[PDB]
RNA sequence: GUUCAUAGCGACGUCGCUUUUUGAUCCUUCGAUGUCGGCUCUUCCUAUCAUUGUGAAGCAGAAUUCACCAAGCGUUGGAUUGUUCACCCACUAAUAGGGAACGUGAGCUGGGUUUAGACCGUCGUGAGACAGGUUAGUUUUACCCUACUGAUGAUGUGUUGUUGCCAUGGUAAUCCUGCUCAGUACGAGAGGAACCGCAGGUUCAGACAUUUGGUGUAUGUGCUUGGCUGAGGAGCCAAUGGGGCGAAGCUACCAUCUGUGGGAUUAUGACUGAACGCCUCUAAGUCAGAAUCCCGCCCAGGCGGAACGAUACGGCAGCGCCGCG
RNA sequence: UAGUGACGCGCAUGAAUGGAUGAACGAGAUUCCCACUGUCCCUACCUACUAUCCAGCGAAACCACAGCCAAGGGAACGGGCU
RNA sequence: AAGGUGAACAGCCUCUGGCAUGUUGGAACAAUGUAGGUAAGGGAAGUCGGCAAGCCGGAUCCGUAACUUCGGGAUAAGGAU
RNA sequence: AUGCCUGGGCAGGGCGAAGCCAGAGGAAACUCUGGUGGAGGUCCGUAGCGGUCCUGACGUGCAAAUCGGUCGUCCGACCUG
């Protein structure tokens, strides 16, 4: 018989491989179209969750009640280091599918992407692409190189460049680098191969590709949560209170003519871990990393045009469980998917941005410095120990 | 032209709010809510500025023993305004109210919140206190 | 924007933090978090609590 | 139906479809297949209530009903009754109709049927009977197989690692309000639109904690009752002694962020043009065409492939290419 | 469609097969109101013992053979047959 | 059949006396459970039904209605410390 | 299960029946006020006795009927060898 009352199904149909992702570094799973109208420029890049905090800016909506007034919005740190490229690799359309073509590597690669080459580097005596370099310093391999380029040039129709992070700079414990392939978009393609052979073991900033309140999508794996019942999980209805073999369940699995549970109906399982890929993040803010002309320069990453002070990003006692953010980072408007020191793939928008939100040219006027260990209410140590004086510990 | 931008809802039906206007009427008994569409066993809510079906319980005979329509002026469920500061008024407040949108009354007691101020030109008229 | 000074403390207030308060009577007060808040509803007395910068005003700590 | 059979209905007659009603039969089950409702949850049907696209008027606008492609997405909160049913209050675009062993008791409850105790009314001499009422009346077991939800893994790729492709499956967004249009078109007046735009909301989905709230045994820091270390100090016991405030972490439309484009066309409206010297969307050919279908975005990734790095100096070893036995 | 107060037309009320009434009392059966609260809107978090893994010790129920589905026919609802 | 608190042989702590936590221990703190709690705003809108939980609670000083078999109701109800 | 014989046992509080004393009013009949008194198949409540609800735990259990909270009674038609 039919339900007595109709109710919308809890949950997603369309999400619903609910396993621990297989991968930890956010995928790309489809890069922007190519034209070849455009100048070349990459379309992907790596960042880091650092924190989250406040934001004051004029609304500039007409016809909104919130017209020119002031608004407190929540903004997350991503630290984006800039990129080393150390490959490229060419792929070829096929009736099967696009598989790759040929992969050319750089002469010289660091030992943070060698890092990712091994699972024990303690142990292992670190030989790899020990032959490899002898091909660019020798006259056979730089001619089976340019034999390489050509191939690619005359068959490939899709050329995407590698390129690994520079765990140095980043305060987190570990120093294996995330290593990612980077569609590159432009012109014709022996134009984009030869762009990224000059651009090969040269580092590449956030900020060529990335402009100021650009709609963006971020790409990463969901925080892990472990198993969960389905009230949790699904966030179905609970049973009453008199309900004897447990109120934290789903009544009915399934009818009687169909022999078995659908794979509709919602289950206890994994909750969490899951590879997630959100739409529409604006860029507030495009930060200039820590630098040395005389002294050390941390005004740029939180000073604005009206508060004019030498404050950082960073809150008081830095970000919690975090650290330190001294390079160069992206201030995306809410919040993203992931915990922190959690590896964000940041990736341009798929489809012609041409709305009031979209196209809003934001303006910062303030940003909260307060410490976010705690119920911080003092921007600044210096204004901190302006209101509070001297103390015992002087 | 201006939006609501909704906000915490935290009168329910059932709930009982006291009266601010001189009708003679002392206190609402929130019935239902307008413009609601309904989930199933999701209770409707009412924020500040949203007009609601409303029953006197107390107050002059003449009043009770039938549906007013009302306009939320109070709450004390904390809400977020788009400038980040978080409001209650310490008590949960309404005034009886025509379909059009004219008030009943004459006069409302404590203050009105901005919201309905800036919803209803009527009630805001002759508020007091603004927020 | 306007900084608020919190009813009990007196502590600044910036537009993230704090918390609004409107009483019946037609009297608005600001506070920091639960702390001031709880000690303002519970009708304690700000110049008797020392962490106050009433208190501090009141017994000439500092300066 | 003012005139007019077919805008909308339609007698007297007649032809059908469904098993969402009650019936007829006793074919399976009496070495037992747990029943009526309610709650929770998934999926399916269309005989379409609303939304999308359209044809019709006794369609001037608004409104209204008739019909077509159409089940994608929605179809609510309560008073009474165990109730299915039923009636009322309120909101809403709508509160459309049904199946899944009259879906769903090792999912729940036990309110009413339907054991044993009792009360009333009727019937009987009586023990007792009553689709006549009332009251109290134990709801067992999964650790097996499958199915499903997740987690290790498995055959090949000489061994390992990195970066990727993709066949296949799932799939998602939905509806409403205010301003302008516009008191305009229309209309004697009363009344009274629509498209493109702007600001937002409901339901749903995916996240996250900067802020607000919750939790709190960091048993963190004060304050306290009774007892115990002789007392001060410092502490402990009273299954977490009690009570304020409370870090971090989890968490709430109870805070905050995000939610997308093409192709083929259905109904329909058309172009050229005969059959049928005329006319015709159709016969040949062609156009526009949607909550429709498919795909894209998104999630998983084949007893499916691709490129690249290192490939066992040892104290015994073992390999990779070449040719010729 | 509950409860209470009035009417009697009482299928089938009625006077020790007792009628009516009635203070106090009742782990007796019902209606409403005040306060209260996670019963609920709408769920979340914390504690202890399990469940989890390990060392040791270790059963029972049950078992024609066994165990992926759609339709057909069939003892008119199949894991086996097509 | 001790001391303290306490109206008390109530509950809690202690002395004389007794014991090893009740047929095993170690490591983590997933979902469901069993037993305790806390929850912003509303306050029974849940459910057959306020089931369960919660509210009140000791003592002192005031005050205490209808009805009644005059005995009660009664710690009625409601206040302050 | 019931009768009989012979033994044992049942904290701490509330309400306040007869009887009695003193004061005041009355011409008498007698009536009020404040005390004393401790009767009751009396009340709250422990031990004991029993088992209403959660239709809780358990339900191849600790147990072929037990366990936790909450409960009725607790000087008499009381409980018990
Ligand atoms: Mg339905
Ligand atoms: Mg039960
Ligand atoms: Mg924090
Ligand atoms: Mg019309
Ligand atoms: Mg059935
Ligand atoms: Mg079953
Ligand atoms: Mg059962
Ligand atoms: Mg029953
Ligand atoms: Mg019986
Ligand atoms: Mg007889
Ligand atoms: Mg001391
Ligand atoms: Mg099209
Ligand atoms: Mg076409
Ligand atoms: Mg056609
Ligand atoms: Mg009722
Ligand atoms: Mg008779
Ligand atoms: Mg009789
Ligand atoms: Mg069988
Ligand atoms: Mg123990
Ligand atoms: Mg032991
Ligand atoms: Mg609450
Ligand atoms: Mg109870
Ligand atoms: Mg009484
Ligand atoms: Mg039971
Ligand atoms: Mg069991």
């Amino acid at each position: 018989s039919h339900r007595k009352f109709s109710a919308p199904r809890h949950g997603s149909l369309g999400f619903l491989p609910r396993k621990r992702s297989s991968r930890h570094r956010g995928k790309v799973k489809s890069f922007p179209k190519d034209d070849p109208s455009k100048p070349v420029h990459l379309t992907a890049f790596l960042g880091y969750k650092a924190g989250m905090t406040h934001i004051v800016r004029e609304v500039d909506r007409p016809g909104s009640k919130v017209n020119k007034k002031e608004v407190v919005e929540a903004v997350t740190i991503v630290e984006t280091p800039p990129m080393v490229v150390v490959g490229i690799v060419g792929y070829v359309e096929t009736p099967r599918g696009l598989r790759t073509f040929k992969t050319v590597f750089a002469e010289h690669i660091s030992d943070e992407c060698k890092r990712r080459f091994y699972k024990n580097w303690h142990k292992s005596k670190k030989k790899a692409f020990t032959k490899y370099c002898k091909k660019w310093q020798d006259d056979a391999g730089k001619r089976q190189l340019d034999k390489d380029f050509s191939s690619m040039k005359k068959y490939c129709q899709v050329i995407r460049v590698l390129a690994h992070t520079q765990m140095r700079l980043l305060p987190l414990r570990q120093k294996k680098a995330h290593l990612m392939e980077i569609q590159v978009n432009g012109g014709t393609v022996a134009e984009k191969l030869d762009w990224a052979r000059e651009r090969l073991e040269q580092q590449v900033p956030v900020s060529q590709v990335f402009g100021q309140d650009e709609m963006i999508d971020v790409i990463g794996v969901t925080k892990g949560k472990g198993y969960k019942g389905v009230t949790s999980r699904w966030h179905t209805k609970k049973l009453p209170r008199k309900t004897h073999r447990g109120l934290r369940k789903v009544a009915c699995i399934g009818a009687w003519h169909p022999a078995r549970v659908a794979f509709s109906v919602a289950r206890a399982g994994q909750k969490g871990y899951h590879h997630r890929t959100e739409i529409n993040k604006k860029i507030y803010k495009i930060g200039q990393g820590y630098l040395i002309k005389d002294g050390k320069l941390i005004k740029n990453n939180a000073s604005t045009d009206y508060d004019l002070s030498d404050k950082s990003i960073n809150p008081l006692g830095g970000f919690v469980h975090y650290g330190e953010v001294t390079n160069d980072f992206v201030m995306l408007k809410g919040c993203v998917v992931g915990t922190k020191k959690r590896v964000l793939t940041l990736r341009k928008s798929l489809l012609v941005q041409t709305k009031r939100r979209a196209l809003e040219k934001i303006d910062l006027k303030f940003i909260d410095t307060t410490s976010k260990f705690g119920h911080g209410r003092f921007q600044t140590v210096e204004e901190k120990k302006a209101f509070m004086g001297p103390l015992k510990k002087d | 032209s201006g939006a609501k931008f909704r906000i915490s809802l935290g009168l329910p039906v059932g709930a009982v709010i006291n009266c601010a206007d001189n009708t003679g009427a002392k206190n609402l008994y929130i019935i239902s809510v307008k413009g609601i569409k309904g989930r199933l066993n999701r209770l409707p809510a009412a924020g500040v500025g949203d007009m609601v079906m409303a029953t006197v319980k107390k107050g002059k005979p003449e009043l009770r023993k039938k549906v007013h329509p009302a306009v939320v002026i109070r709450q004390r469920k904390s809400y977020r305004r788009k400038d980040g500061v978080f409001l209650y008024f310490e008590d949960n407040a309404g005034v009886i109210v025509n379909n059009k949108g004219e008030m009943k009354g004459s006069a409302i007691t404590g203050p009105v919140a901005k919201e309905c101020a800036d919803l209803w030109p009527r009630i805001a008229s002759n508020a007091g206190s603004i927020a | 924007m306007k900084v608020e000074l919190c009813s009990f403390s007196g502590y600044k207030i910036y537009p993230g933090h704090g918390r609004r308060y409107a009483r019946t009577d037609g009297k608005v007060f600001q506070f920091l978090n639960a702390k001031c808040e709880s000690a303002f509803l519970s009708k304690r007395n700000p110049r008797q609590i020392n962490w106050t910068v009433l208190y501090r005003r009141k017994h000439k700590k500092g300066q």
